[PDB]
C-alpha cells in the first residue's frame, strides 16, 4: 500500500511543477505586452498634441 | 427440505470466506488495500 501512496504523491508533485512553469512564462509575456503599450503612449500623445 | 444438517454448510460456502464477514469492518474496495489507484477527486479531498 505504501508504494502506491508514494507513486500518487510523486505524480501530483510533477503536475504542480508543470503548472508553475507555464505560469512563469505567461507572467513574463504579460509584463512585456504592458511595456509595449507603455511605449506606444508617448508617440500617440505627441502626434495628438502637435 | 428433509435435510437440515448440511444445507447450512452450503449456505456458509457462498461468502468469500466460509464465515460471514463482520458488519463493522469495511469492504475490500474501500479498505485502502486495493491495488488499483483511486480517482482524483477522492484523493484530493
Amino acid at each position: 500500500s505504501l508504494n502506491r501512496r508514494i507513486q500518487l504523491v510523486e505524480e501530483e508533485l510533477d503536475r504542480a511543477q508543470e503548472r508553475l512553469a507555464t505560469a512563469l512564462q505567461k507572467l513574463e509575456e504579460a509584463e512585456k505586452a504592458a511595456d509595449e503599450s507603455e511605449r506606444g503612449m508617448k508617440v500617440i500623445e505627441n502626434r495628438a498634441l502637435k | 427440505s428433509k435435510h437440515l444438517i448440511e444445507d447450512l454448510i452450503i449456505e456458509s460456502s457462498k461468502f468469500p470466506a466460509a464465515q460471514p464477514p463482520d458488519p463493522n469492518q469495511p469492504a475490500k474496495i474501500e479498505t485502502d488495500y486495493w491495488p488499483c489507484p483511486p480517482s482524483l477527486a477522492v484523493v484530493e479531498t
